[PDB]
RNA sequence: UGAAGAGUUUGAUCAUGGCUCAGAUUGAACGCUGGCGGCAGGCCUAACACAUGCAAGUCGAACGGUCCGGAAGAAGCUUUCUUUUGGACAGUGGCGGACGGGUGAGUAAUGUCUGGGAAACUGCCUGAUGGAGGGGGAUAACUACUGGAAACGGUAGCUAAUACCGCAUAACGUCGCAAGACCAAAGAGGUUUUCUUGCCAUCGGAUGUGCCCAGAUGGGAUUAGCUAGUAGGUGGGGUAACGGCUCACCUAGGCGACGAUCCCUAGCUGGUCUGAGAGGAUGACCAGCCACACUGGAACUGAGACACGGUCCAGACUCCUACGGGAGGCAGCAGUGGGGAAUAUUGCACAAUGGGCGCAAGCCUGAUGCAGCCAUGCCGCGUGUAUGAAGAAGGCCUUCGGGUUGUAAAGUACUUUCGCGGGGAGGAAGGGAGCGACGAGCUCAUUGACGUUACCCGCGAAGUAGCACCGGCUAACUCCGUGCCAGCAGCCGCGGUAAUACGGAGGGUGCAAGCGUUAAUCGGAAUUACUGGGCGUAAAGCGCACGCAGGCGGUUUGUUAAGUCAGAUGUGAAAUCCC
């Protein structure tokens, strides 16, 4: 976070699959991001689907992915481009979905 | 407060502790005796700590306090000379809400927590709203002369009358008021705790 | 001010320059450091010379460097 | 200009002002020179509603010190 | 009256070691979940760029006109016009803007912190002493004319003061020698021969400051020799004053491992939080000090600003423009836009308290006093409180026996919200008027919230509710589906047909809008250990000799007594820490 902020936007470069490691198989969202900060590292994707394409711009949380070595950081879905996740009807308080009526 | 279904607690707790009706067969516990939830009646394996854990549970459920200040009284009884476990009990019954219970002016430590705060009790004189106050020996603890008509404490009061009072207190339903006399030891509560196993789970 | 010095410089006319030492304990420590300093103490007599104890009081300014003055001497010599 | 006037102690529900000595310059609840008294607008603290202990400010009045007009009416009263 | 940590390196154990977890705080927020009420609080990101309004005036007991208002005249009425008078705007004249308010960039330095010293100053105010005689001179307003689109400007004429200047008296003060000579000063107003306001000179007081000094004040030497006015002397210049502060001449020193110089960072402190203490971190609200207002630099006038709404110069920007030339700069209040995860009414008002000016009347005062928006926090009520049938339905759990939610899961009443009506607080009384010399003092009246909130009284409807989690740490269970498949995971791990850790459902725990979550600060770590530690094999003794500084060092006596110790006194910044 540099400054040691709790949230930092980003504009991302790349949205690619990752492979989890040993224990593990699967395709993983992920994406780099190049925060105001000046520093691109790759932030995991939450959610069984998401919206982002080149241009995507989303706030940086912070957290480790034990499965991808080097994913350091989590995604906020719920804010700027990154649209909360579609019939969650568990974890909305993460993700970002509206309670349906 | 908890605030919220006491008549459950009881049952938890294994003993019939008094929130409310306990004295009409409606209480749950005399209708079904088991904890709440589904796992009620499947038989419960209890621990060393698990005695203990609800030991205190009971005992702070009964006064109805947060876990903070129960706390924080065990600390300072525990602190000063004496059994601790006898000053325990001491403190907690020396709560302003707790004695008001005892003279009968309320039903329960609930409602007279809610006198307290709604200032209908006095203490020597001056008037005090605070349930955690400390009532030391000798202090007159009367009805508020204006709350002196309130229906609610007129029915209390009249209940009152040929109901005798503890040994350590002494009321009056005439002239709706109360003395504390002194500080009432584990011979005279006749509560269902263990005091012994309630110091043991601090103690850890 | 009574200061008690040394007297290792007397090339200066008229002005010379006491070395006093002290002795204060460590503000973390506690254990006691040696501290100097040099005082250029104003001498008219040109009476004391190198290698003499002498004592040192607070007098008017004579110059910038100067603000102190001769009062006597302790001992004769020790260099 | 050393002046003596009322140092509010002012608090919700609490009106006490403290007849004091202090420089005009000094904030009207800064730091004072000396108190002389008290006073109490509604005196329902105490029964006592003032305390200008003449001998005090006898001392101040002709050493330079001026009463504001407020205060005058409380020292006044004696 | 003061001290209980845990998880993870092994197949297992011990030791070492790093990471990690719950705590308190922060001028916040996003994700999803909303009722109410008191109190408190709000751009911690771009000193990024800013629309609009506001942020200092006040005096006619200084002087001529205009505007607004009242009264009295020449007149039969009207027009017109005359005199007197109140307020004030324009101008002239006096005082004030360097107080208050905002921000923290810059800054390591007696800048600040603590205690002293003196080569000093101090408007208004307070105490004491003395005095105020005669005279002369100048510039505006105003009047006339001309130039310009405007701002604004040029010329000619008249004129006054508590505006300037020359001479006396000297209480005194200054200067040489030693114990002599020189140098001051404006009235005005009235209940006007009596006071009031003000002035000139001197001493002192009060208060506020300039300057100097001892000690203390972060990180790095992969920053070490550095320095020429640079160090000291004489004389001179300069200033309110010391000082190479500045100049001439002479001398040639001065400083450094007790680390100068250089580089980096940060307003500082009191304090705040934490801790048994020591100590660590921080210093945001409030109080003191310092520094800074378009960017940079500088000077003047003054007691004081080298001075936001003062001035001069350099640079950029925005706006106006018949482009000739001008007007500004919210890191002041509110607010806008941008940025950002993100933080509000371009609201109301002065009576109170306090401040500036005036004799007073009185005027000014978004300083402030309140309201609004946002549960951001805390206090008495998030998803409810109390009441309630041996309990026939529904939601939840289940060993399918049962159990649980038990206003019913219906209702009813509630703490009593909300809402409506009335009264309407100060937790402060004057201004004014009457008595008194509109002085002191006394008396009385008006004005209530802030150009109506709180609280009190009356009336009165029940009047939403959701999220996270349930393998262990973490408190809280199985069935079904799927099946190393899909997926979960901070660490140890789990899932290949019985998975409580995957998705769903019934049930349960937590929060009771908080609780979770994310981020930030402190200790546990006796893992730098002064109190609390180690170096044969775990990280760790220099290969040896010798030797400088330094540290340590036998015994006896005397003086000094600097260190050390003791009593008293001054300061102990205030605030706080502690009680």
């Amino acid at each position: 976070a540099l400054e040691a902020c709790p949230q930092k936007r980003g504009v991302c470069t790349r949205v690619y699959t990752t492979t989890p490691k040993k224990p593990n198989s699967a395709l993983r969202k992920v994406c780099r991001v190049r925060l105001t900060n000046g520093f691109e590292v790759t932030s995991y994707i939450g959610g069984e689907g998401h919206n982002l394409q080149e241009h995507s711009v989303i706030l940086i949380r912070g957290g480790r992915v034990k499965d991808l070595p080097g994913v350091r950081y989590h995604t906020v879905r719920g804010a700027l481009d990154c649209s909360g996740v579609k019939d969650r009807k568990q974890a909305r308080s993460k993700y970002g979905v509206k309670r349906p009526k | 407060r908890y605030l919220g279904p006491k008549l459950k607690l009881s049952r938890r707790e294994g003993t019939d502790l008094f929130l409310k009706s306990g004295v009409r067969a409606i209480d749950t516990k005399c209708k079904i005796e088991q904890a709440p939830g589904q796992h009620g009646a499947r038989k419960p394996r209890l621990s060393d700590y698990g005695v203990q854990l609800r030991e205190k549970q009971k005992v702070r459920r009964i006064y109805g306090v947060l876990e903070r200040q129960f706390r924080n009284y065990y600390k300072e009884a525990a602190r000063l000379k004496g059994n601790t476990g006898e000053n325990l009990l001491a403190l907690l019954e020396g709560r302003l809400d707790n004695v008001v219970y005892r003279m009968g002016f309320g039903a329960t430590r609930a409602e007279a927590r809610q006198l307290v705060s709604h200032k209908a009790i006095m203490v020597n004189g001056r008037v005090v709203n605070i349930a955690s106050y400390q009532v030391s020996p000798n202090d007159v603890v009367s009805i508020r002369e204006k709350a002196k008509k309130q229906s609610r404490v007129k029915a209390a009061l009249e209940l009152a009358e040929q109901r005798e009072k503890p040994t350590w207190l002494e009321v009056d339903a005439g002239k709706m008021e109360g003395t504390f006399k002194r500080k009432p030891e584990r011979s005279d509560l006749s509560a269902d705790i263990n005091e012994h196993l309630i110091v043991e789970l601090y103690s850890k | 001010r009574t200061l008690q010095g040394r007297v290792v410089s007397d090339k200066m006319e008229k002005s010379i320059v006491v070395a006093i030492e002290r002795f204060v304990k460590h503000p973390i420590y506690g254990k006691f450091i040696k501290r100097t300093t040099k005082l250029h103490v104003h001498d008219e007599n040109n009476e004391c010379g190198i290698g003499d104890v002498v004592e040192i009081r607070e007098c008017r300014p004579l110059s910038k460097t100067k603000s102190w003055t001769l009062v006597r001497v302790v001992e004769k010599a020790v260099l | 200009m050393v002046t003596i006037r009322l140092a509010r102690h002012g608090a919700k529900k609490r009106p006490f002002y403290q007849v004091v000595v202090a420089d005009s310059r000094n904030a009207r609840n800064g730091r004072f020179i000396e108190r002389v008294g008290f006073f109490n607008p509604i005196a329902s603290e105490k029964e006592e509603g003032t305390r200008l202990d003449l001998d005090r400010i006898a001392h101040w009045v002709g050493q330079g010190a001026t009463i504001s007009d407020r205060v005058a009416a409380l020292i006044k009263e004696v």
